């Protein structure tokens, strides 16, 4: 497809800090805070503008869920520039990178996850990235890393864990803000492989709003992924 | 060995080594480790098998960094003895690997198999 | 301040047409659509295979079901 | 196909599989190379049935009649105010098709010559008469 | 009256809640909701700045373990003039730790002051005058990375990324050495043109016109310590019948540097390879016990990292360094490599013949075993034990093999 | 130290910079006003590299490290000067050879 | 801490009263609430006094208020000074309660004395703060009728630092003021050139 070669197009996406590649192929484009380096290898389209030569990396779908919320077409992302942003279950910074552009310089990023294998990929990548800070801890007791946290307009949680609800219930009520973002990417075969999808998520629908949080759209992942979502809802507090 | 992990059970382990020992009959069976790391590399493991009592342990333990990597199923036994015996040789073995084949006569238990790995993982 | 008069409506109004038809052009046309996303979806069943995740869900629902 | 045939009659394990790996990454390259397009289910939460009712896709997002039906890029419409050329992708979106062709086609003739080769092995062979190796 | 700790990564902050049961209030978010509110109801009694970030890291983790540092134990201290003061803290667990230090303080860790810890923690970049939040997030920043250091076990003697500069650096600083060598050969040989073919050695070559500037002085300098007897005076006899030009002292100066240059080139090099030696004692002790240290530097720069050559099976260890014999071997129907970088190997050497492959495939599966040992043991002693008896296991094949 | 790196561009006064300051962690008023006197203060880098050098993320490399670190960057320097060197005699030789050209 | 839980203690009881809308309070004096912020060096204990003194602007009006221009005086050179946005949030608060209960009270005399307090710190102001802060005192005042004075106090600063050869000094004025003349309409713009122009004549006349 895209290649050194081709020339293409480069106009902004719906959301602000997410940018769209035109030419042959439509690619979903995020301008990168690290100029010159792909962090898990994916290719880069380079542009001049007035002139400053501006730097882009290429967001893959299929390696992120996120992406493919993207094309899916999520009709709102509390993740935009200049917001600070909390990220569970960071097993590296193939998604991180792509969320720590958008944020731009002035966002952060708080990376949270708990083997300590693939953390030492994440620290190496945040070298690179200023605005990521990592937190190798787990992320069911967020009591531990409140040290290292301010606030979080959005939390999107992407564990792949039974309990990933409580997760979200408890770091949202430690550090997100009311009215906040929520984002939650669920694959319902960890939680329950036995029923099908569709009676998983509504199950997890009901205990967000249990924790006080209101679901306001959820996306399924497909062709990308199977018996996967993203469901996005709103911290109201009140 | 903590680090073995996760470990089939005492249940679990006959029909683990049920299924290897018709795959060493049907020549569907890569065994030791070296073929292991093979059969991951070009793809062709439905899921790989590897004894917790090895010494030093970690030898294998890069066979489960590949796996996740590839989404592979794998699984702990607790013997490497017993292992090498159900691959069918006179020596012990401490990995081994089931070759991907659709049109095998052992094919439906194996994916049995692989579903009860998975829920154990 | 929410002011338009009927003029501003208008012509705002004309720039939505205007972007619009725009990227009608970057979409391109239907016709390779429907040939393309007979070649898109053969490409995904493969490379996502998921033909043994279908069945499985099935072998596993027909197992846990009592046998009458 | 007579080109699996001429292949297994001419060709070498070693050789086939190196092609078969090759287009296995060069096929991933593509694949990530290529995008495709949603075929996501996606449903929306109303807090009440006369939310619902009035609901319509065009107030949801703020955009136009031309817009809901994109999903991939349905800009806000606050924001908004080739013949050769499509062929051309067509080629890409077919040009790894003849990778995702041909590596099955590879496969199967790496699994012939695995099986003969099997067969010449020194073994039992009564079909494999259980016994052990020593 | 009522005391809150706040933990911030600048440092410890009590702030005395004008309320003693603030925390019994059901209207706090009402009544937190603003910067003037909280400044209001909460005043800062002590703050105990982190001097230095080693410091904040011992004081972080005492915060993560729930214990109580002394840092905190003398701000504490501060406030025991205080008779029967309410303590408000965000953890039980730290409730509990303060509790028995048995302060003349009521500690309470409830549901309730998640509120005022919300809202103290919501405005903490004004709530403490003199720091930006630009600077709280650069400190959060830092404390994490060393936070995530520690937690992940890492260890400035525990980096791989040295060995694939230094190898990279090594093979970098043998080839300008060469061309400076190169060099001083032609531009010393313009002078005297006969010292190249007796003398190959590029350090020998220059230590010679170190000790000797021009070649009147080669009848009466001696190159004892830099020759042997015969060829010192094979370049001395060269010298009187030399057939290049004087030259001026000028031009001896400067060229006398270039050798100069040479030697210390040279002692730096056996610096970087005594160096390059320590690091992979430290991160690879086993394999270095097998396969040797100047193999195994490029074993690892061959992969890229060590995990990736730990998780690279021991066949292919084998033939990392002969690809291009191997892939042109596979397509053309001939015969593979068999030895590719491990050829270079001390134990490959005493092999001979058709023997010479057979250790190499030995030694690879048991390099395999060195090396995953190497990079995967989280407790690792530095002993190399594990390479020491995969080494005896590969002696013995060979004494039984050659013989 | 990786914030350093950028805060002196010059290569040369970086080598020199980092000969002095061996480890981040060492940081004195009085080593700030020897910091200060290589190179200029207008810049302002001297006040930057005490305030980046309390904070930041380079992990510390061992002594044996640092030691290479130091002697390396002993290596540039003394090129530098020597190419000094050669370029005045160079300048010197053509004037006696070819004074014309 | 006895002064510091005393002026908490009267804001909390001037909210009560004004809840239950005493039109004035008779007695009441500022002198020793002014002299508080001169005694107590504390910032804490002069911001809260400062809030007092706002939630007062509401409750006895002009019966309160007759030697509030220190207060003005003060936070020109000090509360302005620190750049903290609490004292940036209580200079704001106080501009916009004091002023206008000061021009509800020869109105023009203490408007320019305004002025004077805080232009005379202009330069000492942050930078981030200083078109805000002006801004903020620009519109308070009846804009048409205070730009003029403005203008002409920034033409003084500007014309010295030509004359001291300040010419990046000089330049951050023209931003500042452009900035500042940024944020007013067509109509208040012209009249303070026209209210400039008229204060060049009188110089001229008076030459």
């Amino acid at each position: 497809g895209a290649r050194g070669g081709a020339k293409v197009v480069i106009e902004p996406h719906r959301h602000a800090g997410v940018y769209i590649a035109r030419g042959k192929e439509d690619l979903l484009v995020t301008k990168n805070m690290a100029p010159g380096e792909s962090v898990y290898g994916e290719k880069r389209i380079s542009v001049e503008e007035p002139p400053t030569k501006v730097e882009y990396r290429v967001w893959n779908p299929f390696r992120s869920k996120l992406a493919a919320g993207i094309m899916g077409g999520l009709d709102e992302l509390f993740i935009a520039p200049g917001k600070k942003v909390l990220y569970l279950g960071a097993a590296s910074g193939t998604s991180v990178s792509h969320v720590s552009d958008v944020v731009g310089p002035e966002g952060v990023v708080y990376a949270v996850e708990f083997s300590h294998r693939p953390g030492r990929e994440l620290i190496s990548m945040a070298k690179k990235r200023p605005n990521i800070i990592p937190i190798i801890e787990d992320a069911r007791h967020p009591q531990k890393y409140r040290m290292l946290i301010g606030m979080v307009d959005c939390v999107f949680a992407d564990v792949a864990q039974p309990d990933q609800a409580r997760i979200i219930a408890l770091n949202s009520h430690m550090f997100l803000k009311d009215q906040g973002g929520v984002v939650i990417s669920i694959k319902a075969n960890c939680i329950d492989s036995t029923v099908d999808a569709e009676t998983v998520f509504a199950r997890e629908v009901q205990k967000l709003r249990e924790e006080r949080i209101k679901p306001l759209e959820q996306l399924t992942l497909e062709p990308y992924e199977r018996d996967h979502c993203i469901v996005v809802g709103r911290y109201m507090r009140s | 060995n903590p680090k073995a992990f996760p470990l089939a059970d005492a249940a679990l382990t006959q029909q683990i080594l049920d299924v290897v020992q018709q795959a060493a009959n049907l020549r569907q069976l890569k065994k030791g480790a070296n073929e292991a790391t093979k059969t991951l590399n070009r793809g062709i493991s439905e899921f790989i098998i590897m004894a917790a009592d090895c010494e030093p342990i970690e030898i294998l333990l890069h066979l489960p960094l590949l796996c996740e990597d590839k989404n592979v199923p794998y699984v702990f036994v607790p013997s490497r003895v017993a292992l090498g015996r159900a691959c069918g040789v006179s020596r012990p073995v401490i990995a081994a690997s089931i070759t991907t084949n659709d049109a095998s006569a052992i094919k439906t238990q194996i994916y049995a198999v692989k579903d009860k790995i998975e829920t154990l993982l | 301040e929410g002011t338009l008069t009927d003029h501003e409506r208008k012509y705002l109004n004309k720039l939505i047409k205007r972007n619009s038809q725009n990227l009608r052009s970057w979409d391109l046309e239907e016709e390779v659509r429907d040939e393309l996303e007979d070649i898109q979806q053969s490409i995904l069943k493969d490379t996502v295979s998921t033909a043994n995740t279908d069945r499985s869900k099935r072998r596993r629902f027909k197992r846990k079901q009592f046998k009458e | 196909s007579m080109d699996q045939v001429k292949l297994l009659k001419t060709q070498d394990s070693n050789y086939v599989r190196t092609l078969r790996q090759i287009e296995l990454k060069k096929l991933e390259k593509g694949a990530k190379q290529l995008m495709f397009k949603s075929s996501g289910n996606h449903t929306i939460f109303v807090d009440s049935r006369e939310k619902m009712n009035e609901f319509t896709p065009e107030k949801f997002f703020n955009t136009t009649s031309e817009m809901v039906n994109r999903s991939e890029n349905r800009l806000t419409k606050d924001q908004l105010a080739k013949e050769s050329l499509d062929k051309k992708k067509l080629k890409k979106f077919k040009q790894v098709k003849q990778h995702l062709q041909r590596e099955t086609q590879l496969k199967q003739v790496q699994q012939r010559m695995d099986a003969q080769r099997e067969l010449l092995k020194k073994g039992s062979k009564k079909k494999w008469k259980k016994q052990r190796k020593r | 009256m009522a005391y809150v700790l706040t933990e911030t990564s600048a440092g410890y902050a009590l702030l005395k809640a004008s309320d003693k049961k603030i925390y019994k209030s059901s209207s706090l978010i009402q009544d937190l909701d603003s910067s003037d509110k909280v400044l209001k109801e909460f005043k800062i009694a002590a703050f105990s700045k982190f001097n230095s970030a080693a410091n904040a890291l011992e004081e972080a983790n005492s915060i993560i373990e729930g214990k109580v540092s002394s840092q905190l134990e003398k701000l504490l201290e501060e406030i025991k003039k205080d008779k029967k003061s309410t303590l408000i803290v965000s953890e039980t667990k730290l409730a509990n730790a303060i509790n028995k230090l048995g302060l003349n303080f009521n500690v309470v860790s409830d549901a309730v002051t998640l509120d005022i810890y919300r809202a103290i923690k919501e405005y903490l970049p004004e709530l403490l005058p003199g720091m930006s939040d630009n600077d709280l997030s650069k400190m959060s920043l830092g404390l994490a990375h060393s936070i995530g250091r520690h937690k992940l076990k890492f260890s400035a003697d525990k980096v791989d990324v040295m060995i694939i500069q230094a190898i990279a650096l090594l093979d970098d600083l043998d080839k300008e050495l060469n061309t400076y060598a190169m060099r001083c050969k032609e531009w010393y040989g313009w002078h005297f043109p006969e010292l190249a073919k007796i003398v190959t050695d590029s350090v020998a070559y220059a230590r010679i016109i170190l000790t000797m500037g021009i070649r009147s002085k080669a009848s009466e300098t001696d190159l004892s310590e830099i020759l042997p007897e015969e060829i010192e005076e094979r370049v001395k006899t060269a010298a009187e019948v030399s057939m290049g030009t004087e030259i001026t002292q000028t031009d001896l100066d400067n060229i006398n540097a270039l050798a100069e240059q040479i030697v210390e080139f040279a002692a730096y090099r056996e610096q970087l390879s005594n160096y390059l030696s320590a690091r992979m004692k430290a991160i690879a002790p086993n394999l270095t016990q097998l396969v040797g240290e100047l193999v195994g530097a490029r074993l690892i720069a061959h992969s890229g990292s060590l995990i990736s050559l730990a998780k690279s099976p021991a066949s292919t260890i084998q033939i990392l360094g002969a690809e291009k014999a191997l892939f042109r071997a596979l397509k053309t129907k001939h015969d593979t490599p068999k030895y590719g970088l491990l050829y270079h190997a001390s134990l490959v050497g005493q092999a001979t013949g058709k023997n010479k492959g057979k250790i190499a495939r030995v030694l690879a599966a048991k390099a395999a075993v060195s090396l995953r040992y190497d990079a995967l043991a989280e407790d690792r002693d530095d002993s190399g034990d594990i390479g020491l008896e995969s080494r005896a296991k590969v002696e013995n094949r060979l004494s039984q093999l050659e013989g | 130290f990786p914030e350093l790196a950028k805060l002196v561009p010059d290569n040369y006064t970086f080598a020199k910079l980092v000969l002095f300051i061996k480890d981040k962690a060492s940081l004195n008023d009085d080593s700030l006003h020897d910091l200060a006197a290589l190179l200029n203060e207008d810049s302002g880098i001297a006040q930057r590299v005490i305030d980046n050098a309390r904070i930041s993320m380079g992990q510390d490399i061992s002594e044996t490290d640092m030691e290479n670190v130091c002697v390396f960057a002993q290596r540039v320097a003394s090129l530098a000067d020597y190419r000094r060197q050669l370029y005045d005699y160079l300048c010197e030789k053509m004037h006696t050879v070819a004074p014309n050209l | 801490y006895a002064q510091e839980t005393l002026i908490s203690c009267t804001l909390n009881t001037i909210t009560y009263l004004k809840e239950h809308g005493c039109t004035e309070l008779t007695n009441v004096r500022a002198d020793i609430l002014v002299s508080a912020i001169r005694n107590s060096a504390s910032p804490q204990v002069q911001n809260k006094l400062l809030l007092v003194i706002g939630s007062l602007a509401t409750l006895s009006s002009e019966v309160i208020l007759h030697s509030v221009m220190p207060i003005f005086t003060f936070m020109g050179a000090h509360s302005i000074r620190q750049d903290d946005e609490f004292t940036t949030k209580v200079v704001e608060r106080t501009i916009l309660t004091v002023v206008p209960a000061l021009i509800k009270n020869n109105e023009k005399e203490e408007m320019e004395f305004l002025l004077l307090s805080f232009t005379t710190a202009l330069q000492h102001v942050p930078r981030h703060r200083r078109v805000k802060l002006f801004s903020t005192l620009i519109k308070t005042l009846d804009p048409v009728k205070a730009l003029g004075s403005f203008l002409f106090l920034i033409a003084q600063q500007y014309s010295s630092a030509l004359v001291n050869f300040k010419i990046g000094e000089a330049r951050i004025l023209i931003e500042f003021i452009k900035a500042l003349l940024v944020d007013l309409h067509v109509n208040e713009e012209l009249s303070g050139l026209n209210d400039l122009l008229d204060i060049i004549k009188l110089l001229t006349s008076s030459k």
